[PDB]
C-alpha cells in the first residue's frame, strides 16, 4: 500500500518491491596494534617541553586518558554515549564515534582559578578538551589533537572476518556495495584491496582473505496480486534450480519455487502449455498473469491474419477460396498536436 | 523561496550558496520541460507525414497497399477528432469460411492450336469437383453457370484446360 | 529492454539522512518513475501491434521447397528428442555470433544470457535498484518462423489463396509476373534456385568491417552497453565529496560542510539518472515511427507483392524473408537487376 | 555538420588543477565523446545510403 499509495489495491502485477539487509562498515581491512598512552602532563624539575604522542594505525582504549575517579572528568559527558575527549572543534565535526584520521596529541596542565576554563584559538584540524587531574584542588589537564594526515585511521576494535553467504550492504575502503561473499583461491596484486572486472566489483580482500563478490539475487520481487489472501510472488532475477525465512511467514512452502524463464515463481501455477488471447496482465517474454480464479502463469498468443495478395493461376490446380466475409472495424489513433 | 529573506537573514557566504540552490534548482525544472517539449515536436514531424498519407490514400482514395488501411479488403475509412490528435475508422472485409475448389486459367475445346478458347470475364473459373466448369467472383466463391457476356473469347495461353467437348454457349 | 527504476535506492541507498534531502527537490523521484513506466507502456504498445502483424495464417498443406534451401537457412532447426530446443534458425544463430559484445560488465552478462538461450533460465538482472525486465514478446529469444507468434513463410509468394504445390511452381509464376519469362521451364527456375542458395550461404561470410547491416546491429549493441555503463559509473564515484557513504560524511564534518558535500553526491547522482531517462525517451520517440516503417515492409514486401519502385530493394522484386536480429528485425530482399543490354 | 569534441579542452582548458576535478565526476568525459562519435556514425550511415 505504501509503495502504491492506495488503500484498496486492484488486481494486477506490481514490480520491484525490495528486501532489506544488514550493514557492515569497514574503515580498514587489516588488524592493527595498540596505541601509546598519554604522557601525564607532569614535569620533573620546574618546567620542561611537554611530551607528545603520535596516534596512527592503532586502537585507542576506553577512558584511559583520565584518572579512574568518576567525579572529576564528568564535564566531558554528553549522553549515554559519553566517551568524548573534545570540547570545541575546528573545523571538523565534534563528536568522535568510530574512527578519526590519525592525529598527533600534545598534553598540558595549568592551575584552575575562577572554576572557568578558557578556550585557546584553534587552527583548523585542531580540536581540544580538558579533564581534571584533581577537582577539589583545582588542577586541570588538557590535550589538543592535531590531525596531521587524512587517512591514518586510528580505530577501536580491529575488524573481523565477515559472514559468507548472506546479502549485506558492505562499505569497504570508501566504496559501498551490496552482495554476498564467498572464499576464493584467487590472488591479485598487493597494492589493491578492491578488484574490478570492467566496472563491477568482483573481489575484496579482508584480513588477508580474498572474497569474490556476488550479487544477491533475492533483493527484488514482483507481486501477482489478486486480493488480501491470494497473491503470488515472482523473483525475476533469482535462479532456483537448486537452492528463505521471508517466505515461510507469508505462504505455505519454504522451498518449492518453480524455476521459469521469467524467474523463480512462488505460490502461483506455472502452465506453459495453456494460452490466453486477451492478456490484460503481461509478465514479459510471452507470458501472462491470469488473476481471475486463482494465480496462474500462462502463455500469450495472437490472432492470425491473412493477406489481400492473390497469386495468379497459371495452371489447373486447387485453390482455397472464401465462402463469406466478416466486416471488421479498426480504430487507429495518431497524435497530431500539443 | 523568497530571495530577499534569504539575503536578509544570512551572511553573504551562506546567502549566495543558497541562492545558487533555488536558481540551479529552478533552471533544471525549466530545462527538463524544454527538452521533453522538443522531444515531442521531433517525434511529430514524422507522425505528420504518416497522417497525411492515411488521409490521401485511405480516406480520400482507394488504396492498393496491403494492410495499410487495416487488414483486408478496404471498404471505407472515415476520420474523427480525438483529444490531442486524430482517429481513423477503417472498415474491411476479412474471410470467414473457406472452400477448396478446382480452378484454371481458361478452357479450350480441343488441344490443337487454333481451337476456340475462353477465359473468365471479371472473375475466375472454378468447378468445385463437378463435371462442368463455373464462374465465380475473384474474392468470393459464389458460382454461376457459363454464359455469353460472362466469358471472353480469346486465343490460347500457357496451359489452358481442354474439355474435348464444345461449349454450350451459343 | 524494459527497465524498472527505484529512484531512492539508486540515489540514497539505505541512508535515512539522504532520503530526507531528496524530499526537498521538486518532485524528482515521482518524475523519474513516471517516465520510465510511461515509456515502458509505449514500447509494449508498439511491440504488441508488431506481433499482431507478424502473426499470419499458414497452409495446412505445406508446399515442398524443391531446390530452394529455405528450411536449411530460415526455418527453426529441427528439434531433437532431447533437451536441446534451438528455437533460432541457422541465419538467426549466425547473426548473434558475429555481433561481439563490448567487454565484461552488466550488459555483457545480459547479452550472453540471450545468446546462449538455456532452457528455463532467467536473464533478468538487478543492481542498485535497477531491474532489467524482458519486453512483452522478446524477439531475442524467439525464431521468426516458429512458435506461437510464428510468421508465415508462404503467405507472400503463395498468396492468400493456398493451393500451389511446390516452390518451383510458385517461383515460375512470379517470374511471369515480373515479365522476364513467358513460361518458365526447369532450367529457368533452377538458375533462380542456385542464385538464391549461393547468396544465402554467403551470409555466413559477412564481416563486420565490410557489411553495413552488421554495423547497424553493432551500433545498437554499443549504445546499449554505453548507457548501462554510465549508470554503473554513476555510483562508484564521489562528485567532489569525500566518500560515498552519507553517514560518514555527516559524522566527520560540521553541518555547513556536511550539507554542501551531501548536495554533491545527490546532485551528482540525480544527473546520471536523469540523463538515462532522457536518452531512454529519445529512443522510444524514435521507434514510434520506425515501427510504422517495419509494419509496412511486412505487409507489402513480405506478405504481398509490391508495386513501389525501390521499396523492397532495387529491381524486380522476387522475394522477401525476415529474420530476428539482436534488438530488431532483419529483412532479406531478393531482386533481379539488369546485367547486359 | 559533424562535430569532434575534446571534452577536457572545453571545460578545463590548460589547467591541470581543473583536470584533476573532472576525474571525480562519474565518467563524464568518456560519455560526451562516445555520444558525439556515435551520432556521427549514424549520420554517416544515413547520408551514405
Ligand atoms: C474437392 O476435391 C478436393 C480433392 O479431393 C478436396 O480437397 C481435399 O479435402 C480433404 C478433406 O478435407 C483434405 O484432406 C484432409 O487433410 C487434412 C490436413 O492434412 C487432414 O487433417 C484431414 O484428415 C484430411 O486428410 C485434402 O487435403 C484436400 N486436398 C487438397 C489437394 O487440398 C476438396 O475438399 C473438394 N471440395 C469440395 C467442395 O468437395
Ligand atoms: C447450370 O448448368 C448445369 C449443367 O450445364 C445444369 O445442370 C443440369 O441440371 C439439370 C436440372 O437442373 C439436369 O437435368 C442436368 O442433368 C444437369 N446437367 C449436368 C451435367 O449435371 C444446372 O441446372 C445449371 N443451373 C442453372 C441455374 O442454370
Ligand atoms: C542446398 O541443399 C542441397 C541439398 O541438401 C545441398 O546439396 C548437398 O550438398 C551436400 C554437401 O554437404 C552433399 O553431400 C549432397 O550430396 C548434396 N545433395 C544434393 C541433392 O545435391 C546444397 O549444397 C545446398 N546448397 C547450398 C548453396 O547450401
Ligand atoms: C590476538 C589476535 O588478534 N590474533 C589474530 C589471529 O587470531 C589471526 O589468525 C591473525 C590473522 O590476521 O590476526 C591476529
Ligand atoms: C487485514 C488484512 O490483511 N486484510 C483486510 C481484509 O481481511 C479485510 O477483508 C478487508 C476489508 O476491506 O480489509 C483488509
Ligand atoms: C471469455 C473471454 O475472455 N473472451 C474474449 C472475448 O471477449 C474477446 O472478444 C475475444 C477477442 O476479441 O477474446 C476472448
Ligand atoms: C451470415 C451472417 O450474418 N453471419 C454469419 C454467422 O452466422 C456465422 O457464424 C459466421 C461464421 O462463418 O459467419 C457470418
Ligand atoms: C507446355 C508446358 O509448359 N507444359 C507444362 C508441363 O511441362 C508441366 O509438367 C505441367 C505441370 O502441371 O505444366 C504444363
Ligand atoms: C549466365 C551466368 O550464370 N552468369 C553470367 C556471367 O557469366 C556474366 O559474366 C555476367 C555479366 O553479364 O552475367 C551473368
Ligand atoms: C499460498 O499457499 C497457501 C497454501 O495453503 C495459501 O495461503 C494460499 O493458497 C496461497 N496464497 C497466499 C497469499 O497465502
Ligand atoms: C506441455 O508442456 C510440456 C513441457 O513444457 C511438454 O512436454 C508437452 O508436450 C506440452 N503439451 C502440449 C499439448 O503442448
Ligand atoms: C482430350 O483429347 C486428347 C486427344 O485425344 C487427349 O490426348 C487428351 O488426353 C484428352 N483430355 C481429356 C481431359 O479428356
Amino acid at each position: 500500500q505504501c509503495k502504491l499509495r492506495l488503500f484498496d489495491i486492484p488486481p494486477g502485477v506490481y514490480s520491484n518491491s525490495e528486501v532489506e539487509y544488514p550493514t557492515a562498515l569497514y574503515t580498514v581491512v587489516h588488524n592493527m596494534s595498540a596505541c601509546p598512552e598519554r604522557p601525564d602532563s607532569y614535569c620533573g624539575s620546574n618546567s620542561c617541553p611537554f611530551k607528545r604522542a603520535v596516534f596512527s594505525n592503532c586502537i585507542v582504549n576506553y577512558t584511559t586518558w583520565v584518572n579512574p575517579d568518576q567525579r572529576d572528568f564528568q564535564h566531558l559527558i554528553l549522553s549515554n554515549g559519553k566517551f568524548n575527549p573534545f570540547t570545541e572543534c575546528n573545523g571538523l565535526n565534534r563528536i568522535v564515534d568510530g574512527c578519526v584520521p590519525g592525529f598527533v596529541l600534545r598534553v598540558g596542565r595549568g592551575k584552575a582559578v575562577n572554576r572557568t576554563i578558557v578556550t585557546p584559538y584553534l587552527k583548523p584540524y585542531e580540536c581540544f578538551g580538558w579533564s581534571w587531574n584533581d577537582n577539589q584542588d583545582s588542577i586541570y589537564d588538557w590535550w589538543i589533537a592535531d590531525f596531521v594526515s587524512t587517512g591514518a585511521f586510528v580505530c577501536e576494535s580491529n575488524p573481523e572476518a565477515p559472514k559468507t553467504g548472506v546479502c549485506v550492504t558492505y562499505t569497504v575502503e570508501k566504496v559501498t556495495f551490496q552482495g554476498v561473499l564467498y572464499e576464493s583461491n584467487f590472488t591479485f596484486a598487493q597494492y589493491y584491496n578492491l578488484l574490478y572486472v570492467g566496472s563491477q566489483l568482483r573481489y575484496v580482500r579482508i584480513l588477508g582473505k580474498v572474497y569474490e563478490v556476488s550479487s544477491c539475487f533475492e533483493a527484488s520481487y514482483d507481486v501477482l496480486y489478486r486480493n488480501n489472501q491470494s497473491f503470488g510472488l515472482l523473483y525475476r532475477s533469482f535462479d532456483c534450480n537448486q537452492l528463505s525465512a521471508r517466505f515461510v511467514d507469508r505462504l505455505l512452502p519454504s522451498h518449492n519455487g518453480t524455476a521459469t524463464v521469467l524467474g523463480c515463481l512462488f505460490n502461483a501455477s506455472y502452465a506453459p502449455n495453456d494460452t490466453m488471447v486477451n492478456c490484460t496482465n503481461p509478465l514479459g517474454d510471452g507470458f501472462c498473469a491470469d488473476l481471475l480464479g486463482n494465480v496462474a502463469v500462462r502463455r500469450m498468443t495472437f490472432e492470425k491474419h491473412d493477406t489481400t495478395y492473390v497469386a495468379p493461376v497459371t495452371n489447373e490446380r486447387y485453390t482455397e477460396m472464401p465462402l463469406d466475409h466478416q466486416l471488421i472495424l479498426t480504430e487507429q489513433f495518431l497524435q497530431t498536436t500539443m | 523561496t523568497n530571495f530577499k529573506v534569504i539575503s536578509q537573514r544570512l551572511d553573504k557566504l551562506e546567502a549566495d550558496v543558497q541562492m545558487d540552490r533555488l536558481i540551479n534548482g529552478r533552471m533544471n525544472v525549466l530545462q527538463l520541460f524544454v527538452t521533453n517539449y522538443k522531444l515531442k515536436i521531433a517525434e511529430l514531424r514524422n507522425t505528420h507525414r504518416y497522417v497525411q498519407s492515411l488521409i490521401n490514400e485511405c480516406v480520400y482514395a482507394q488504396s492498393l497497399r496491403n494492410g495499410f488501411c487495416g487488414q483486408g479488403l478496404h471498404v471505407l475509412s472515415l476520420m474523427q477528432n480525438a483529444p490531442s490528435g486524430i482517429m481513423f475508422f477503417h472498415y474491411s472485409l476479412i474471410p470467414n469460411n473457406t472452400i477448396t475448389v478446382k480452378t484454371t486459367p481458361g478452357l479450350c475445346e480441343s488441344d490443337e492450336l487454333g481451337s476456340k478458347c475462353i477465359v473468365a470475364k471479371d472473375g475466375v473459373l472454378v468447378s468445385a469437383n463437378l463435371s462442368y466448369w463455373q464462374w465465380s467472383p475473384r474474392n468470393l466463391y459464389k458460382p454461376e453457370n457459363l454464359t455469353f457476356a460472362n466469358v471472353i473469347a480469346v486465343s490460347r495461353g500457357a496451359n489452358y484446360t481442354t474439355l474435348n467437348k464444345t461449349f454450350d454457349i451459343p | 529492454p524494459k527497465f524498472s527504476v527505484s529512484c531512492e535506492t539508486y540515489i540514497c541507498d539505505v541512508s535515512k539522512a539522504c532520503k530526507n534531502l531528496l524530499f526537498r527537490y521538486g518532485g524528482f523521484c515521482q518524475k523519474v518513475e513516471a517516465d520510465i513506466r510511461g515509456a515502458g507502456i509505449l514500447l509494449d504498445g508498439d511491440v504488441s501491434s508488431l506481433y499482431s502483424t507478424i502473426a499470419a495464417k499458414t497452409s495446412s498443406v505445406v508446399p515442398t521447397t524443391d531446390r530452394f534451401n529455405v528450411s536449411q537457412f530460415f526455418l527453426p532447426k529441427t528439434q531433437s528428442s532431447a533437451n536441446k530446443y534451438e528455437s533460432r534458425s541457422a541465419i538467426e544463430d549466425l547473426l548473434f555470433s558475429k555481433i561481439e559484445t563490448t567487454g565484461p560488465g552488466f550488459y555483457g552478462d545480459y547479452y550472453n544470457c540471450k545468446k546462449n538461450a538455456i532452457q528455463d533460465l532467467t536473464c533478468a538482472q538487478y543492481h542498485n535498484g535497477i531491474l532489467v525486465i524482458p519486453p512483452i514478446m522478446d524477439a531475442e529469444t524467439l525464431g521468426m518462423y516458429g512458435g506461437i507468434a510464428a510468421a508465415s513463410v508462404t503467405l507472400g509468394i503463395f498468396g492468400g489463396q493456398a493451393g500451389m504445390a511446390t516452390w518451383s511452381v510458385a517461383m515460375a509464376g512470379r517470374l511471369n509476373a515480373l515479365g522476364v519469362v513467358q513460361n518458365a521451364l526447369v532450367d529457368d527456375v533452377n538458375k533462380l534456385a542456385n542464385g538464391f542458395n549461393q547468396l544465402t550461404a554467403s551470409v555466413s561470410k559477412l564481416a563486420l568491417t565490410t557489411s553495413s547491416a552488421l554495423q547497424a546491429i553493432q551500433a545498437v549493441v554499443n549504445q546499449n552497453a554505453a548507457q548501462v555503463e554510465s549508470l554503473v559509473s554513476g555510483i562508484t564515484e564521489n562528485f567532489g565529496a569525500i566518500s560515498t557513504n552519507f553517514k560518514v560524511i555527516s559524522q566527520r564534518l560540521d553541518k555547513l560542510e556536511a550539507d554542501v558535500q551531501m548536495d554533491r553526491l545527490i546532485n551528482g547522482r540525480m544527473n546520471v539518472l536523469q540523463l538515462f531517462v532522457t536518452n531512454y525517451k529519445l529512443k522510444i520517440a524514435e521507434l514510434r515511427n520506425t515501427h510504422r516503417y517495419v509494419q509496412s515492409l511486412i505487409n507489402e514486401c513480405v506478405y504481398a507483392q509490391s508495386l513501389r519502385n525501390g521499396f523492397c530493394g532495387q529491381g524486380l522484386h522476387v522475394l522477401s524473408l525476415m529474420q530476428n536480429a539482436p534488438s530488431g528485425i532483419m529483412f532479406f530482399h531478393y531482386s533481379l537487376i539488369p546485367n547486359n543490354t
